[PDB]
């Protein structure tokens, strides 16, 4: 049993997302289980999104289930002879960039009271990630921070606004292995990215002889060194 | 599917009314005035 | 699903089961009703199925 | 449901991590390694599945559900989010709780605050970033202030990472306008490691 994802990794704000999962090894018209997405936001907890089946009951053609704020912005479907799950979603923010799981629900599915209930997720996908931006592609924004501790301070180079990653931050151009620190990329509220580095140097250091951290950016074409004094 | 047994639907309002109208055809034989309960079947075979 | 009816005997009869969920909507249009041989006639009467 | 930010162990040790909010038996938990999909470790509270060790098993005791892992293994290193079934057909999840495997040895974070620069400033734009490093285990959580009252408006704080020194780090941006900055003095960002709380604050 193997669920697939396959869709647009990359989607512009207010628009449609579509999302389609082709499952291999099971049938969808298998009364055993349910079939959804959950998705997990970038360093986030797991968010439920939604399941339906069409194995059905006498009132009924079917059911369907929707996370109560999701409701509104997305639809669930089911192609049961050629076995694919479907997710669209309308109006998308940047706020529903996620890592989108195919997800199969297991559960009191197959002999159920009342109406069905599933309540766990047997079977994973891959995943895939989607990410919702108003914007191209942007040249990263270039700050220096300055310093002032324990008889070596800290300084570093700030990288504001940018897309798509990677970026790459060398002191001096590799001058300096030893007591050099680089964190990693963060999603902002806007769709883009941003991260900072870190270099331990001595006081008696601080002079002439200054810090110029070199900024490499291959997409958006960008090559920046800054001067870093306090 | 649900895990139930078979059931059985009545309207309560409309089995109600024909009974309430039935009744009185009762009362053109058994009198003007008597009381008449219903109840379900005394025993037998499943059929009856 | 293993029926004699009429009072039959030597032969029953296999209902075979059917796919999916059965629904059916009937009219009721009449009883089969019998009358209490407890009397006390002149009291009161009692109907059953 | 509410699960414990954090939880550490010694190899062959035997870690109990708990959830509330439970009312029903459809308790499930599930572990993702970092940059991998989750998988299902447990399910029907105690109940194991298929190619899953012994040492995984559910419990619950009232309203607070729990998942105990004996003899604690380097595969064992992941975040583990617990859910269960409520309402009608609604299902939910914890925050998760992140285990960690690594080797020795403990080591409280260390921060380091760095103010909005004066060519930021110039963008009309002012970022805080919050530097924590060198700390066991790999979860913790950031909190902002303002000379006193606390900041609930631009956080952004992003899962930790481990280095070469096999030591987390993680950095959390808080950005605001330059109004706010040069009328409030002072700014705080609390750094909550397992329990214990460090402390930084900048002024211009
Ligand atoms: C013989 O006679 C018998 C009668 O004596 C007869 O029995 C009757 O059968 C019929 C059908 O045959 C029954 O009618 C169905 O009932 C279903 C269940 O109804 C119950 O649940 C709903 C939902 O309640 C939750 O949600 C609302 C809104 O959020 C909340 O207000 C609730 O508190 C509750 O919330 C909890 O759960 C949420 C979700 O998990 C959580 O988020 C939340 O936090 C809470 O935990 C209630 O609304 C119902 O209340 C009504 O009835 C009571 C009765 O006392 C009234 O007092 C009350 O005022 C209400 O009127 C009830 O409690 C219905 O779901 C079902 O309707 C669905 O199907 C029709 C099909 O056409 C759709 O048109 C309709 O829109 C519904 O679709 C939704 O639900 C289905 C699943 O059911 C989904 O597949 C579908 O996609 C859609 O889901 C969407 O909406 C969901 C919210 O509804 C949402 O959660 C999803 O995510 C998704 O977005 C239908 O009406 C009837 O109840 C029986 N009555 C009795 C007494 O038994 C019997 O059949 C007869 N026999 C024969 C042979 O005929
Ligand atoms: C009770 O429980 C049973 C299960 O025990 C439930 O039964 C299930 O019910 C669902 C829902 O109907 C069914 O899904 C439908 O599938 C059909 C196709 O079915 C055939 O193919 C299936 C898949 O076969 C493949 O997989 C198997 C397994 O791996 C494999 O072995 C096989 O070789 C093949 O590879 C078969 O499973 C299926 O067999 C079933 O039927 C046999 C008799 O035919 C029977 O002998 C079997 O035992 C088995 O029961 C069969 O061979 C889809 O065509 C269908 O999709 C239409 O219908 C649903 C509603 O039913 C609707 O929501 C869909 O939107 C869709 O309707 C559109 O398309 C139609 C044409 O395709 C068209 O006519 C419609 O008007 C409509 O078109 C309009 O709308 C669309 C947008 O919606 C638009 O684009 C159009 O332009 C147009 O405007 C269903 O998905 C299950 O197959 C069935 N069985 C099982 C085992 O799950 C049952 O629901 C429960 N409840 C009740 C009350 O009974
Ligand atoms: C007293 O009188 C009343 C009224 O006269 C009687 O009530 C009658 O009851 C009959 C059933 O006994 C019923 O016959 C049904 O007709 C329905 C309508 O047919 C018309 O529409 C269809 C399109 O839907 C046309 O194609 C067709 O040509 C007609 O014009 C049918 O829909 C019924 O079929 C379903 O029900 C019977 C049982 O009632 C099942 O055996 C049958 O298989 C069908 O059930 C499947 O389909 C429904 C959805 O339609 C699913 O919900 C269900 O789960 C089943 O689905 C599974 O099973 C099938 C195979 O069985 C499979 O293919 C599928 O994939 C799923 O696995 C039925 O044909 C009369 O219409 C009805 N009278 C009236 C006026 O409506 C009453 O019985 C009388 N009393 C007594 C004691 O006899
Ligand atoms: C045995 O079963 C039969 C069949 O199920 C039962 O007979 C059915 O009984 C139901 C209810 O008693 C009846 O349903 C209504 O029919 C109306 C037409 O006659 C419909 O207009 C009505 O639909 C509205 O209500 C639904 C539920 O509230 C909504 O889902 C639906 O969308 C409708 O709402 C609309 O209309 C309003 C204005 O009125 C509008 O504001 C809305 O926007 C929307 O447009 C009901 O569905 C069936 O008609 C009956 N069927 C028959 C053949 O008579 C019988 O009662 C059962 N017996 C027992 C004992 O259980
Ligand atoms: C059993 O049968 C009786 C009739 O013998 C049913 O009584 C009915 O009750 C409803 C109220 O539930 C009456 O409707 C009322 O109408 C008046 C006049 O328009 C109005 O003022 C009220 O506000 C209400 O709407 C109805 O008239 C009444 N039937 C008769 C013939 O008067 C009773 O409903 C049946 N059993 C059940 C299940 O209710
Ligand atoms: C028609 O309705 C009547 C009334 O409910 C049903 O009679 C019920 O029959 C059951 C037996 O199946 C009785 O249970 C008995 O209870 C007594 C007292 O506790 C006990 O001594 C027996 O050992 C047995 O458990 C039940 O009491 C009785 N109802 C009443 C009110 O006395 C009858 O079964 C119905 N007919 C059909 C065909 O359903
Ligand atoms: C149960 O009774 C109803 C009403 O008498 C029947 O429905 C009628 O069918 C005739 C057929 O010619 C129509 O002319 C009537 O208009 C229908 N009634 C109504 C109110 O529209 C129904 O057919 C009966 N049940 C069965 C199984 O036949
Ligand atoms: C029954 O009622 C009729 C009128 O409805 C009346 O003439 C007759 O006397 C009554 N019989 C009695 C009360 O025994």
């Amino acid at each position: 049993p193997q669920l697939q994802e396959s869709g647009p990794t990359l989607v512009e704000a207010s628009e449609t997302l579509s999302l389609t999962c082709a499952v291999s090894g099971d049938s969808t018209a298998a009364c055993n289980s349910f079939w959804g997405w959950v998705r997990q936001p970038p360093g986030k907890g797991l968010e439920w999104v939604g399941s339906l089946s069409h194995c059905a009951s006498y009132w009924n053609r079917g059911w369907t289930y929707h996370n109560p704020s999701l409701k509104s912005r997305l639809t669930l479907a089911l192609d049961t002879p050629k076995n694919l799950v479907f997710l669209k979603l309308n109006s998308v923010t940047a706020a529903d960039t996620a890592t989108y799981y195919c997800a199969r629900f297991g559960g009191e599915v197959l002999r159920y009271t009342d109406w069905p209930k599933p309540a766990w997720v047997d079977l994973w996908g891959r995943g895939t990630l989607v990410t919702v931006s108003s914007a191209s592609t942007k040249g990263p924004s270039v700050f220096p921070l300055a310093p002032s501790s324990g008889g070596t301070a800290a300084l570093g180079c700030l990288v504001k606004d940018y897309f798509p990653e990677p970026v790459t931050v060398s002191w001096n151009s590799g001058a300096l292995t030893s007591g050099v620190h680089t964190f990693p990329a963060v999603l902002q509220s806007s769709g883009l990215y941003s991260l900072s580095s870190v270099v331990t140097v001595p006081s008696s250091s601080l002079g002439t002889q200054t810090y110029i951290c070199n900024v490499n950016h291959k997409p958006s074409n960008t090559k920046v060194d800054k001067r870093v004094e306090p | 599917g649900d895990i139930r047994q078979a059931h059985c639907n009545v309207s309560k309002a409309t089995w109600n009314e024909t009974l309430g109208k039935v009744v009185k055809q009762l009362r053109k034989h058994f009198g003007n005035n008597t009381i008449i309960r219903f109840a379900n079947s005394s025993g037998g075979d499943l059929e009856v | 699903q293993i029926i004699n009816m009429w009072q039959r005997i030597g032969q029953a009869m296999y209902a075979p089961p059917i796919q999916g969920v059965i629904r059916c909507v009937s009219n009721i249009t009449g009883l089969i009703l019998t009358r209490d041989g407890g009397s006390t006639n002149s009291t009161t009467e009692t109907f059953r199925p | 449901l509410t699960q414990p930010p954090s939880a550490s162990g010694s190899p062959g040790q035997s870690i109990t991590i708990s959830c509330t909010g439970t009312s029903n038996n459809f308790v499930s938990w599930y572990q993702q390694h970092a940059g991998k999909a989750p998988k299902l470790v447990i399910y029907d509270v105690n109940k194991r599945p298929s190619g899953v060790p012994d040492r995984f098993s559910g419990s619950k005791s009232g309203n607070t559900a729990s998942l105990t892992v004996s003899g604690l293994q380097t595969d064992d290193e992941a975040v583990y989010y617990c859910g269960s079934l409520v309402g009608n057909w609604d299902v939910i999840f914890g925050g998760g709780t992140k285990l960690t495997v690594l080797g020795q040895p403990k080591a409280a974070p260390s921060v380091t605050l760095f103010p909005p620069s004066s060519e930021e400033l110039q963008a009309n734009k002012a970022t805080l970033v919050c530097l924590i490093s060198d700390f066991y285990p790999g979860a913790v959580t950031v909190a902002w202030k303002a000379d006193s009252s606390p900041v609930k408006a631009g956080v952004e704080t992003t899962t930790p990472s481990k280095q070469s020194n096999n030591k987390y780090a993680a950095s959390s941006y808080l950005s605001l306008t330059p109004e706010q900055w040069k009328s409030h003095r002072s700014y705080s960002c609390q750094v909550t490691h397992e329990g214990s709380t460090v402390e930084k604050t900048v002024a211009p």
